[PDB]
């Protein structure tokens, strides 16, 4: 059959795939996009309205000698120009963030006990139920207590509540199905019965704050928010005094001792609080994104749904903006995302272990990683080599690389069953990749693939570490594109081909397999689309509170 | 000696010890002991075996609920726990008769270590102690069992947890006193940053031992920080003397006339009235009916009230056998105490705002917890310069079974081998000791 | 001990509630079941809950400190700490905020005292929180219609009195009766109905008001007429100060 | 003429502001408000729409037992309900932090240097201009050197810009002047000479990324994002290979060398990186806030806008929200800023100090404090004691703290020209307050307060520091309500007395005296108002890429 | 003598004060020293330089054997300079906190010691990126500046530092 991405080159070219030779220069430069005509446009109405010049296509070099071309998402049939995956131009994208931001997951067993021995009073699905009415008022900006209060508005922060979840499917069960994140009609039945034996008879909040206060401040406010008001809703609920030593038990509990952060703070030259992109582990994407529950029977979307959802944070919003910003880094994530291109990579090399192995069959070793890890790099080359149209699609080294290794990195993982191999193959992927056309990526891009190798498998205090704790703050990986949303690939593609319910928590997982998100976390290439096309709609906006 | 004064030193039983010390020779730039202490502070390392080898068997790594599906490895790490130890022993000394300690505890289930001094010397700081062991262990784990290439990783994972993604050893099973060197709110603070809980468990929650502990590490951070330098030095010196090593047995003597009976309140009288036998303060003014007190020696009132505030806290939070008033002592004390004389409070007013904020970051909704989270790093509890922690590790040494975040709860790895170390657990003997042996070198 | 500067009845009131020689005037009769209910913490008949074992079930290890210092009762058996709060309105209640907590922690063993602008609470073993507890509402630190028994929505210390002279209460705890001209709690302190009301007694009126009341005001005695009071706290200021420096 | 204070306590109650008695419980609870009842309306709407119980009146206890008032915005003649003040719910606020958040100060002078020095090409105000609208192109996101380049939307980030100043006349004139702050046109002329000696023939630039960037990302985004485009416009403008060894001195400069951030980043504790509310210093505070070039007849009108700038920042946006959350601090920041309260006292206070010392006069000593800052603290204690209404409408002691304290502390730097008295009269104001009235704030306000007097003085390694240099991160400042605003209208206060231009940053200063940013900082107690009304237009909205 | 403290371009009018302070750099010194050393005649070293305007100061060695890590180097020798120079002076308290801003910078509302006139080759235990990286933080112009140049001292001393962290 056709390769993947063959629909998409047919699109974006009037050559067939492979045909070698075009015609430039004579497409009008940006008077070809309709997008780049919209932003001339609206240059000039901002420039007249605010009287300092700003966009300007006569300025430094003219754009579209070449076509500038449309772009597939995977797994759409939606086509749209680059320009409409820039994170700033997708509210999607924009929301999908502020939904991880916004989040935190906070124990109630601590807070059960204190209520039990320091209290001396009874904690039932009853009183949980009336705690969780009590607190699904006060967690968007309203009180329970103090005369003369003065409150959020509720439509602004419509976005914000509080569910629980628990592995005890009796309390599950009682509870108001408002208020709970079912384990058992969210998952398939084995997963359901992994995470419930995971989380057992503990009871975990999920607490989302609002997306206006999380735009206005920073992810560090998140898990302070959520305490503030679960301590509220404690003192109101169980009959505190307001405010006792008591009071403080609950405190510590949902600020440290029974918290899960989406992301942990970072060290000071590139300071930042918790609940940032560079503090979320690769295991936690993976976790995050909820393609696992939805297409288990097809590991590789499951893997490839992962590499978008961390692709798109990590490298255009994280890399191309926190740690950077202008322009960005659109088009080193959409390799990843757009043209089915990393999917027919990585469809063939599941193929080609499952054909060889059987998924999860192979040993887990160095023979393994060079087989497979050898002749996936070998196949994804070939298809550049192979179809002109494809190399000029994926023009910067950088993203083959990443494309190509991460097919490398996924298929060796399906055939071992374990994320530190196949990160050994996209390393040996990179160095292969290097010698065949004596170009990898931008002058920067193989920093840690060259520290790469040796740091695999080291157990050196700041080099050794499983993949799936590895994230954007492992030191080789805090600086570069195209290599942070495809470990989160790596480190799901084990996890897929096993039929694993997690990859490195149970509780993050539960914790997004809840439909009153604003974010589809089921399916994150969809809704990239959905934005692309002007069609998502985010929470945060002050429409309600401006002019008309 | 740059300063005149002598003190009397007594044990933690009331019984004179030395008469007529010099201040010096308890000043943590002189006393020998302190300077034990504190090195073995910096170079102990506390190495749960059981946890690393549980960590291991279910893959659960990394932090709290994390787990590595596929990736569990069962070691018998506590069987073998003896030639682990060893072998981790040989990469940690520097040489063969040098001063590292490696000791199974609970049948092998943990392991005192302290790293060698002479690591130390040659660093810039202090954490070699948690590096070196983590290292010297996961090699002796993977070395004992010939851990291949493909896992040890997970071993590094158990052991010292998802260090570097974050930047503390998150899920670690290896515990110290001390925390990174990046968490201390300014540079000098890292002998700050020590969990109350961890004095007192260290301790085993005698309650002049752990007071005496906890002054010994505030004050000589003083000294680090530079607070202790110039024109401040005697008043860091005295405090020392007097709130935490019961110079004079002034604190155990106003323990003992109060303990049956009395109050915060009645603390203070017997201490003005002590201060004022003793020339320390006098009569400077008559008002109506109140008589204003002055001092011609401010280091030493301020010593005095000190030792006031700490026997007040024993009177009042031992009444109780509950610790959470003591951020209340730590205010009224201070408070009464003014209006009493006329003359400033402990501090000059911040052992007073210390408990204020302490007080209210123990009873509300915004962050804090109970006494025994605290340390003198904590943003809460930070701004006295010595005089205030040390009343908290009394009170929470007081404390029956009030607290959910107990020394039980935060602390027992730490409890079970730090309290091991003599120095650690009864500092008040050591020290005073040590100081009367150089007291004629000052 | 002479506890505060200043030569006003408001200075005096202050020296007189730190004082524990001095006999709290008591002005109102209130049974110990009727204590434990405006408390809250327990049932009439409900045994003392325990936070843990009795002290002499714990054998504990030698420690001069604990041997020295008598526990509380309450802490002998175990009990849980439990509060009592109070809010004081600025119209002249006879104790305030920094009143009591100066005075409990120089009557009081064993207390967690703490002091807001809305709210005053003292914290200690259950059964001996009930013994302070009757001392402190049968007695002048307590006036029915200017102070309040509030274990949460303390607001009123700084509002306007209605036209009974009660002091403003979101949760309405205590019902001025106009047939007795007693005030009755009809709910305990955190806002739960009372089975049946407690007897607060007569609101104390304006004259005796001022005779008790420890707040200084422009229309009672003022604070900056206190010259010897306002002396010692400048005092305080600039040693505190010139400490701070050298 | 009547207490400033009168009007606005007539509006909130039907009695006469001395009458000592009211009638509470009629008014139906939230349903006197129009603000609660559209409030109810709202969360029956949210919570029928997304299937979680949201906002409800009935949980806890019932608002409104008492009324729920208006405050009149001082300075304006507007009144709204505290909700309206509600960071949360007023555009106003939150673009007053956004255009701080999203702004940098970075010099040319090092990058010139550069390109004279080491690339050996001349820089004049024509070769300024050409890189200005280049970098006008590039900042808000778009290209200059590569080809198939995709773009921010320009309007959705009309917002971003650069200009420049010096305090050369000759040199600034040259510029085109649609990029250039004229130092001449914004500030009187005595203040002019002041800030052009200051800046000398130094030539820098004032960068503001956009808002929906600020709002997606955080503040250290803010000199990286700046940077790059910096970098890319010297590329295009000066005619640069794309990336040559002499372009890492353009970003050492841009980044490091020659930047001045808003904000410094803060402890792991409170982890946050640069450009968040804990890191601005009080004196950049009161040099933000631009009542001094407009007001500078008046130093109490300059000095409480700097309050009103300061409380809603430091109490609203950072201790109630990135700090803690939910409903939050509006109150403890309106008493600063509302019904012209701590406005009576402080005109109060400098009369006072006009007759008997003269402004600036008073000798710089202990005397000063205490005469000064006792008898403005007993006038202002003596009308909550006069005034019943007053006393209830300020009816935390926290608010009535901070608000007479301000006024004695400023009222001590008007007499004495030196901020750290004026900060010593601040602290024995709370010390006569407390024993007046036997209660002072909340439980935990005076913490500062107690540690106040000893280290006003002190000279310490983490005590001692002029109070224009402290912040929200001085370690007795780093948690509480009530003090951090009113210490930046302190830090003003003998600078206006003085008639400086400036309080601690003469960049600073001019940097935000541009009316090209979206909130108007000449009029901060304004701005509020108009937000309050739902009148105020902010950026950063996602309407252009949403369903209509 | 201009108020400029606490980092760059920041000045406070009205906050100058004249001293001379390098005309009375030998009172000075040697009254910083007095507090900095332990005991009189131990390692600690205070040498004037380029007469006068600058100091090489080497706080004593005892100081760090009783220390968690470094910073007591410029803790002990920015407070013993701050109070020795007040001393000298007479500087009153109501001037004293420009002494100490002039030294230190704006710490602590800074991490760092922002604007100060001290120096060291060490950088605050903040800003490590892991934990036992501080001799890792010393600028390689730091270490060329110290070995004046000479190629072979200079990466002597970078790989003592580098291989000792
Ligand atoms: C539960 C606490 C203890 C705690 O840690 N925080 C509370 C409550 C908290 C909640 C109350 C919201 C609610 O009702 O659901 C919030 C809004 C913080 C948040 N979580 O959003 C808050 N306080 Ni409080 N809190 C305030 C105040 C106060 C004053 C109120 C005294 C009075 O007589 O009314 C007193 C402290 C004091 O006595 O000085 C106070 C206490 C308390 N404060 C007592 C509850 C008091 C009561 O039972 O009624 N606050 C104030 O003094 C004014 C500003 C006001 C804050 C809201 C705003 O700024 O708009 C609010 C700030
Ligand atoms: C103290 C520390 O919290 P931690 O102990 O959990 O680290 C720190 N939190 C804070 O400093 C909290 C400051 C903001 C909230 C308190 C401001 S005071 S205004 C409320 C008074 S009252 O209305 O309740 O009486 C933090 O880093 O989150
Ligand atoms: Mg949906
Ligand atoms: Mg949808
Ligand atoms: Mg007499
Ligand atoms: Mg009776
Ligand atoms: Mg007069
Ligand atoms: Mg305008
Ligand atoms: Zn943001």
């Amino acid at each position: 059959a056709d390769k993947l991405f063959i629909n998409a080159l047919k699109k974006k070219f009037e050559e067939s795939p492979e045909e070698k030779k075009t015609t430039f220069y004579t497409l009008g430069g940006w008077k070809q996009s309709e997008r780049k005509t919209e932003f001339v446009n609206a240059g000039k109405e901002v420039a007249a309205k605010r009287g300092i010049p700003q966009y300007n296509p006569d300025i430094g070099t003219p754009l579209g000698q070449r076509v500038l071309m449309p772009y597939q998402v995977s797994t759409t049939d939606t086509y749209v120009e680059g320009d409409d995956l820039h994170f700033v131009n997708n509210a999607a994208m924009q929301q999908m963030w502020d939904d991880i931001r916004r989040t935190v997951i906070v124990g109630l067993n601590h807070a059960h006990a204190v209520i039990e021995k320091r209290l001396g009073k009874e904690v039932t699905p009853e009183t949980i139920t009336h705690y969780l009415e009590t607190v699904n008022h006060a967690m968007p900006g309203a009180a329970v207590v103090q005369e003369h209060m003065v409150e959020t508005h509720p439509a602004l922060v419509a976005d914000s509540y509080v569910k629980v979840f628990t592995g005890n499917d009796e309390i599950a069960d009682e509870i108001d199905p408002a208020f709970v994140i079912d384990i058992n009609k969210q998952f398939p039945e084995d997963q359901a019965e992994t995470l419930k034996a995971e989380v057992g008879d503990g009871i975990w909040q999920v607490v989302r704050i609002p997306t206006i206060v999380s735009r206005t401040c920073d992810g560090a406010t998140t898990s302070r928010w959520s305490a503030m008001q679960i301590g509220m809703s404690m003192i109101s609920a169980y009959k505190q005094a307001a405010g006792e030593a008591a009071t403080g038990d609950f405190a510590y509990a949902a600020k440290h001792a029974e918290v899960i952060h989406m992301g942990t703070y970072l060290p000071v030259r590139r300071a930042r609080g918790e609940n940032e992109p560079g503090g979320v582990p690769f295991g936690y994407l993976a976790d995050i994104c909820q393609s696992s529950r939805v297409n288990y029977e097809d590991p590789v979307r499951v893997s490839l749904d992962v590499v978008a959802t961390g692709a798109m944070l990590y490298d255009q919003i994280w890399l191309g903006s926190y740690m950077s910003g202008g322009v960005g880094f659109t088009q080193y994530a959409t390799a990843a995302y757009t043209d089915n291109i990393l999917d027919d990579f990585t469809y063939f090399g599941k193929e080609y272990v499952e054909d060889k192995y059987g998924l999860c069959e192979a040993p887990n070793n160095m023979d393994t990683v060079l087989d497979v890890a050898t002749e996936v790099t070998f196949y994804g080359l070939e298809q550049y080599e192979e179809y002109p149209a494809l190399l000029e699609d994926q023009f910067g080294g950088s993203q083959r690389a990443a494309v190509v290794a991460a097919a490398a990195g996924c298929s060796t993982a399906f055939a071992t069953g374990n994320a530190q191999t196949g990160l050994s193959g996209w390393y040996l992927s990179m160095y292969l990749h290097k010698e065949q056309h004596s170009r990898l990526g931008f002058y920067g891009y193989d920093l840690q693939d060259q520290c790469g190798a040796s740091n695999v498998f080291s157990i050196r205090g700041d080099e050794g570490l499983p993949l799936e704790l590895r994230g954007p703050n492992y030191p080789n990986y805090a600086m570069n594109v195209g290599h942070q949303g495809e470990y989160a690939g790596i480190s799901q593609a084990p996890h897929a081909a096993r039929g694993d319910a997690f990859v490195f928590n149970p509780l993050v997982k539960i914790a997004f397999a809840d439909d009153n998100l604003v974010f589809d976390f089921t399916n994150v290439r969809g809704e990239f689309a959905k934005g692309a096309l002007r069609e998502f709609e985010p929470a945060g906006e002050r429409a309600l509170i401006t002019p008309a | 000696a740059k300063f005149e004064d002598k003190v009397d030193l007594y044990d933690d039983r009331g019984n004179l010890v030395e008469e007529q010390v010099p201040l010096e020779a308890l000043s943590p730039l002189r006393n020998p002991a302190i300077k034990s202490i504190v090195q073995g502070i910096k170079r102990t390392v506390a190495v749960n075996l059981e946890g690393i080898e549980n960590a291991l068997k279910t893959a659960k790594v990394g932090g709290p609920a994390c787990k590595i599906m596929g990736r569990e490895l069962d070691l018998d790490i506590v069987g073998n726990a003896e030639s682990i130890a060893a072998a981790a022993k040989e990469m940690i000394q520097v040489t063969e008769d040098d001063d590292t300690n490696v000791e199974l505890l609970g049948g092998g289930k943990r392991a005192l270590v302290q790293v060698p001094s002479a690591r130390f010397d040659v660093a810039a700081e202090y954490s070699a102690a948690p590096l070196v062991t983590a290292t010297a262990f996961v090699q002796a784990i993977i070395n004992e069992f010939d851990v291949s290439m493909y896992d040890a990783n997970m071993v590094k994972a158990a052991v010292l947890g998802r260090y570097p993604q974050s930047v503390e050893y998150m899920g670690a099973n290896i515990a110290t006193m001390l925390d990174i060197p990046q968490k201390l709110e300014g540079p000098g603070y890292a002998l700050r940053n020590i969990m109350v809980n961890h004095v007192v468990a260290a301790t085993l929650k005698n309650t002049l031992q752990a007071a005496a502990l906890s002054t010994i590490l505030e004050q000589t951070a003083m000294f680090e920080m530079g607070d202790a330098v110039g024109a401040f030095e005697r008043m860091h010196l005295l405090g020392l003397a007097y709130q935490g090593m019961n110079a004079d047995n002034l604190v155990f003597d106003l323990v003992k006339a109060n303990g049956k009976e009395g109050t915060v309140g009645s603390v203070i009288a017997d201490l003005v009235e002590r201060a004022l036998e003793d020339g320390v303060i006098k009569v400077e003014k008559e008002l109506t009916d109140y008589k204003v007190y002055g001092t011609d020696d401010l280091a030493m009132w301020n010593a005095y009230a000190a030792a006031g505030l700490m026997a007040a806290t024993m009177v009042n939070q031992g009444a109780a056998r509950a610790a959470q008033g003591v951020s209340s002592t730590l205010l009224y004390y201070n408070d009464l105490i003014e209006f009493e004389t006329g003359l400033p409070s402990v501090d000059f007013g911040k052992v007073e705002g210390t408990a204020v904020g302490f007080s209210f970051f123990s009873h509300s909704i915004y962050g804090g917890g109970g006494p025994g989270i605290f340390n003198g790093n904590h943003i809460v509890t930070r701004h006295s310069k010595g005089f205030a922690i040390p009343c908290v590790a009394a009170a929470m040494a007081l404390d029956a079974g009030t607290q959910m975040f107990s020394p039980e709860a935060t602390s027992g790895l730490i409890k079970e081998v730090f309290s091991q170390v003599d120095e650690f657990r009864e500092p008040l003997k050591y020290v005073v000791e040590a100081a009367a042996e150089i007291k004629n070198e000052i | 001990a002479q506890y505060y500067p200043g030569t006003t009845k408001v200075a005096q009131n202050r020296r007189n509630f730190c004082n524990p020689e001095y006999e709290l005037e008591k002005l109102r009769e209130i049974s110990d079941e009727d204590v434990v209910k405006i408390l809250g913490h327990r049932a009439p008949g409900e045994e003392y809950p325990s936070v843990h074992p009795p002290l002499e079930e714990m054998d504990e290890p030698e420690d001069a400190i604990r041997e020295m210092v008598e526990p509380i009762d309450g802490a002998k058996a175990g009990d849980r700490v439990r509060y009592i709060q109070f809010t004081d309105s600025m119209y002249f209640a006879p104790a305030q905020p920094y009143v009591r907590s100066r005075a409990y922690l120089c009557r009081y063993r064993g207390a967690d005292a703490g002091t807001l602008s809305g709210r005053q609470i003292i914290e200690t073993r259950e059964r001996d929180l009930e013994k302070i507890s009757k001392e402190l509402l049968e007695t002048e630190f307590f006036d029915p219609a200017r102070s309040g028994v509030r274990g949460k929505s303390v607001h009123g210390h700084s509002l306007r009195l209605d036209e009974d002279g009660m002091m403003f209460d979101m949760l309405r705890r205590q019902i001025y009766n106009k047939d007795t001209g007693r005030v009755e709690m009809v709910k305990n302190q955190i806002g739960d109905e009372l089975d049946e009301p407690v007897d607060l007694g007569e609101p104390l009126d304006e004259e005796t008001l001022m005779e008790k009341t420890t707040i200084y005001r422009v229309d009672g005695e003022a604070y900056r007429d206190d010259v010897e009071a306002v002396e010692i706290m400048q005092r305080i200021h600039v040693l505190r100060s010139q400490g701070g420096f050298n």
